[PDB]
RNA sequence: GGCGAGAGACCGAUAGCGAACAAGUACAGUGAUGGAAAGAUGAAAAGAACUUUGAAAAGAGAGUGAAAAAGUACGUGAAAUUGUUGAAAGGGAAGGGCAUUUGAUCAGACAUGGUGUUUUGUAUUUCACUGGCCAGCAUCAGUUUUGGUGGCAGGAUAAAUCC
RNA sequence: GGAUGCUGGCAUAAUGGUUAUAUGCCGCCCGUCUUGAAACACGGACCAAGGAGUCUAACGUCUAUGCGAGUGUUUGGGUGUA
RNA sequence: AUGAAGAGCUUUUAGUGGGCCAUUUUUGGUAAGCAGAACUGGCGAUGCGGGAUGAACCGAACGUAGAGUUAAGGUGCCGGA
RNA sequence: GGGUUGAUAUGAUGCCCUGACGAGUAGGCAGGCGUGGAGGUCAGUGACGAAGCCUAGACCGUAAGGUCGGGUCGAACGGCC
RNA sequence: ACUUGGCGGAAAGGCCUUGGGUGCUUGCUGGCGAAUUGCAAUGUCAUUUUGCGUGGGGAUAAAUCAUUUGUAUACGACUUAG
């Protein structure tokens, strides 16, 4: 159901992730540029991790689509999932975490009779 | 650098296959003969072959013609520079110099 | 939106030059030439061969 | 709400594509294969078999057969790229190949719901395979040793340098 | 690698749309630059230019200068432009009966410009009167006769206004101003 | 400052007055002086009757409670650090980057409009295919690599050989 | 003035992602002063929370806005849903 | 002659004001990986391939990738040839 | 550096075309991410379970970070200007 | 697969040989069969160990702790005994 688009390319599927956030648990993982003067990561010797910059930016025909195809919009109820009802083949609904479930059963049933694309149709659900 | 005195088939190389023109300050491939007669229409050239030729027989317009090619941008040769070393004259068994006749050989290895 | 190279790609060559058609039907290419008669002099030959 | 909304939304309707300029022509088979030259298989069921090639039809393929009664290939449909083709030649004048087509080898699709649990022949196929082997044994008969030479196999052996190899 | 002549990534040095947040100067802008973009005319392109002036690179302009630039010849009948604000002027007591295109008038001056039979014209009626320019008069105000400009280029020797708070005896006039006390800058 | 009032784009228990609590308290110092820490069960104690093992503390049950993953060491209950289980690796460290194997684990698309009634609930439907993952072949384009081969020119119109 | 056609298999953990491990090659400890730090230079055993260019008076350049030879209501008064 | 990649102009403000190395010129000194100057180029502020190893030497300067060709240096094995 | 307001549909800071470029300490500038509170709005979420916490489970983004699922929990909390 | 007689100790664990049995023999001539794995997909053929079963044979122990000894000994260990 999805537009049709071109294969997906990503250029670093892997986490930029802080040097030594291995070596010390202080150091979270959530990157942070090394501002030291002696540092191998930021000199760029060979062997060291990958700093992120923007040549691995994504192709602007594919950015913010998931694999499926569609872009993710979040929701919390039918009002705000209508907005997709004319497209239906660029946006897929994503309900809210924090949405309960007597009311997800309302954002499905609507989302099955408009065609609407659910990327968490299992939230909730009890059986 | 490395100079020499080029032949006809290799600037008529050179022109046609890295062949690029400075038009409002860009690099447009030539890839017809409007660009130039546009460009160049004011100096009596027409084609890529006038052009060629007012660089060969070098005529009252060779300094507009040149200005308006573009530094050609060649590779390395295919089959190597042909010494060990480079950077002694092309004499004295290097490649830097004056070789008079032998660049068309490295020209059309590089191009 | 690509930089077709002549010297391949025929149609390209005879789009820039219209003479390229009436080159291969002459094969001047492969142009023989007028033979001659001439033979150098002696003063020429002896130098040459001059020690 | 809970994402706001975009302001632009991208369109729906699909754009068509651009004029092609990629003309299909006819291939240009290379020029060891001619009708009635022995071919290797290299791949396939029957890959090590040698084998009689016949027609080139119109899917860029070749046809070819044993002949069944030889070495049990049957009227088969192979690719050019993946046989070897021979020196060795056979005459294949009297054999009535203008029957066959890609339309002769249909597979009649299977369907989603016939998966197998566990694990025919079409007598018009079976007859004319023993229509064109009883034209094609009566040549093979004349030059000695070739019956010999298709039911054989083909296999490379140590030493054996097919770069340097003439088949 | 390249051996770089010139500064890479380097912006022109001019301003593109105003930095002003004004949605009616960004509508004058949106009709300006495309009349300078299909007209052909170089007066759309300086007035698109202008729009985009900071305020001290739009001073204003007085209708005493108005009038000077109609007193030259052949310029009675024309179209007054000013790409910023008209001030009045009571130095002049006779003012003729031009019209005066302008972004902003002072209410003395739109009085006086009226009452000497003349109108008061926006820049986009004048592109509907004038869509390449006819017959018109750019005027531009005083731009070095601001306060700041004394201050630019202070040094020995330039006489260039230093910068000072309370003026008077004992500020700043005494050694290096006059040779009795030491030296003279 | 004292008494009495009303407010806040203030702080929210390592903050805010030192002090949200028996705080100028406990405590220290001969003394002048110095000076903390410390809030939250639950709506309600309904704060665990009774059985059993044990010297007892406690435990196991039972029971109260909406919930004992709320038991007066009581809201939530992070990390360091630790125990048990499971998984994997390990010849003087470990850890990291690129790449793939092996194991484990996991998302996505597989309906589609469509001839169509071989149809039941008579109009729901009867429905062959449709689009995704992985490849192969042919004909083309762009960039390039490696070969075979033909026609020409030049030189002492090769020098030689040969006569 | 940029690839189309034909065919097959699968339609699932098969491709792929993540993760651990193995293998090949690379890979010195961060921060800091310093010409020069992996340093036999300094701090750092670990974890949580707290933790460092703020506000003001007067100014400068620039920018934006309002009016414009004028400009500044808010010391104060009037009024008020204070 | 060649080239111009836009030319000219102004305002304001940050950091800096310990330097060091190589070729060549050169002063003191027996000399110094010493001290001090001149010209350029570099390190500092710079990773990459090579020089086994190294701030400065050779080569070459860096967005992310693919293919090809090469620089310097190399092709017994370690090690690609 | 240029093109494009034309009516009908969505964004003129928009869309599109063309060419070139991309190292970087101190330092400068720009565009963004996230936190506590304030005004406005979504007649936003919520005991049919808010916030918080755990999660070699998933998705988006170059990244800052954001989103979802599961578990735990019990009373509030978010998106946009 | 049995069977006879030898040789081989550097890590022999293999080499040679006798007798008959049995199977195949492409040395030669014939007959029948193969197909559909659908135009390729290693298209699965090997050896390494371990375990659980059936059925056919084969054999019916030690060490450690504890005690003890002092030719030994920080403790382990060692050496003795029962
Ligand atoms: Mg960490
Ligand atoms: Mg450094
Ligand atoms: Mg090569
Ligand atoms: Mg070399
Ligand atoms: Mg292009
Ligand atoms: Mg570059
Ligand atoms: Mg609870
Ligand atoms: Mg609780
Ligand atoms: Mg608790
Ligand atoms: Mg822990
Ligand atoms: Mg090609
Ligand atoms: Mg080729
Ligand atoms: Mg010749
Ligand atoms: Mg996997
Ligand atoms: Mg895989
Ligand atoms: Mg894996
Ligand atoms: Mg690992
Ligand atoms: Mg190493
Ligand atoms: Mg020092
Ligand atoms: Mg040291
Ligand atoms: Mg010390
Ligand atoms: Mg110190
Ligand atoms: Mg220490
Ligand atoms: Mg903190
Ligand atoms: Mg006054
Ligand atoms: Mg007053
Ligand atoms: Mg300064
Ligand atoms: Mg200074
Ligand atoms: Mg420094
Ligand atoms: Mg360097
Ligand atoms: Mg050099
Ligand atoms: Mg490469
Ligand atoms: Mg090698
Ligand atoms: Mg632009
Ligand atoms: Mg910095
Ligand atoms: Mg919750
Ligand atoms: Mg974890
Ligand atoms: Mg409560």
């Amino acid at each position: 159901a999805s537009l049709p688009h071109p294969k997906i390319v990503k250029k670093h599927t892997k986490k930029f992730k802080r040097h030594h956030s291995d070596r010390y648990h202080r150091v979270a993982e959530n990157w942070r540029k090394q501002k030291g003067i002696d540092s191998v990561v930021r000199r760029r010797f060979r062997g060291n991790i990958s700093q992120p910059k923007i040549g691995y930016g994504s192709n602007k025909k594919t950015k913010f689509l998931s694999p499926s195809g569609h872009k993710t919009f979040l929701v919390a109820n039918v009002k705000d999932l209508e907005t997709l009802t004319m497209h239906t083949k660029t946006y897929a609904a994503e309900i809210a975490h924090n949405i309960s479930a007597k009311n997800r059963v309302v954002i499905l049933a609507r989302a099955k009779a408009l065609g609407i694309k659910v990327t968490n149709p299992k939230g909730r659900l009890a059986l | 650098v490395a100079y020499g005195y080029p032949s006809y088939s290799t600037i008529r190389q050179l022109v046609y296959k890295r062949g690029f023109g400075k038009i409002n300050k860009q690099r447009v491939p030539l890839s017809d003969n409007a660009i130039i007669e546009a460009n160049l229409g004011k100096y009596g050239i027409l084609s890529i072959d006038d052009l060629i030729h007012e660089i060969i027989t070098v005529g009252p317009h060779f300094k507009q013609a040149n200005n308006f090619l573009w530094p050609f941008k060649l590779s390395n040769p295919s089959g190597g520079w042909g010494v060990p070393r480079k950077f002694k004259h092309f004499i004295q068994g290097g490649s830097f110099g004056n070789r008079e006749e032998f660049i068309n050989k490295l020209v059309k290895s590089m191009n | 939106v690509l930089k077709k190279n002549p010297l391949k790609n025929k149609q390209v060559l005879l789009r820039l030059n219209p003479y390229a058609k009436v080159f291969a039907a002459e094969k001047l290419g492969s142009k023989k030439a007028e033979k001659t008669g001439t033979k150098p002099a002696a003063v020429f030959t002896e130098t040459l061969k001059h020690d | 709400t809970a994402q706001q909304a975009p302001k632009w939304y991208p369109s729906e309707d699909v754009a068509a594509p651009k004029k092609t300029r990629k003309a299909v022509r006819p291939q240009k088979l290379r020029a060891s294969l001619v009708p009635g030259t022995v071919l290797i298989l290299l791949a396939g069921r029957f890959r090590g078999k040698r084998v009689v090639y016949l027609k080139h039809l119109e899917d860029n393929t070749l046809l070819v057969t044993g002949p069944f009664k030889v070495n049990g290939v049957p009227l088969r449909r192979v690719n050019a790229r993946y046989v070897i083709a021979t020196s060795t030649k056979v005459s294949v004048e009297g054999v009535n190949v203008e029957k066959f087509n890609v339309e002769y080898f249909a597979k009649e699709k299977l369907t989603k719901k016939e998966k197998k649990e566990a694990n025919e022949i079409k007598a018009e196929r079976v007859e004319d395979q023993k229509v064109v082997d009883k034209a094609l044994i009566a040549e093979i008969k004349k030059t000695p040793l070739l019956k010999q030479y298709l039911s054989a196999s083909f296999s490379l052996k140590n030493g054996d340098k097919p770069h340097m190899l003439k088949f | 690698g390249i051996d770089h002549t010139s500064k890479q990534h380097k912006r022109s040095g001019h301003r593109t749309a105003p930095k002003s947040d004004n949605v009616y100067l960004k509508l004058l802008v949106k009709l300006y630059t495309f009349l300078a973009r299909r007209t052909d005319a170089p007066f759309n392109k300086v007035v698109l230019k202008a729009l985009f002036l900071s305020k001290i690179n739009r001073p204003p302009v007085s209708v005493s200068r108005i009038a000077r630039a109609l007193k030259q010849e052949g310029a009675a009948n024309k179209t007054v432009v000013v790409v910023g604000t008209v001030t009045d002027d009571a130095r002049i007591f006779e003012f003729p009966k031009t019209t005066v295109a302008a972004l902003r008038f002072t209410a003395g001056a739109r009085a006086k410009i009226v009452k000497a039979g003349g109108e008061c014209i926006t820049l986009d009626q004048l592109a509907v009167r004038a869509p390449k320019g006819q017959n018109t008069l750019i005027l531009r105000g005083p731009r070095n006769s601001r306060e700041a400009v004394r201050h630019f280029g202070m040094g020995p020797h330039k006489g260039k206004a230093p910068r000072i708070l309370s003026t008077g005896r004992k500020f700043e006039r005494a050694r290096g101003r006059r040779r009795s006390k030491g030296f003279k800058v």
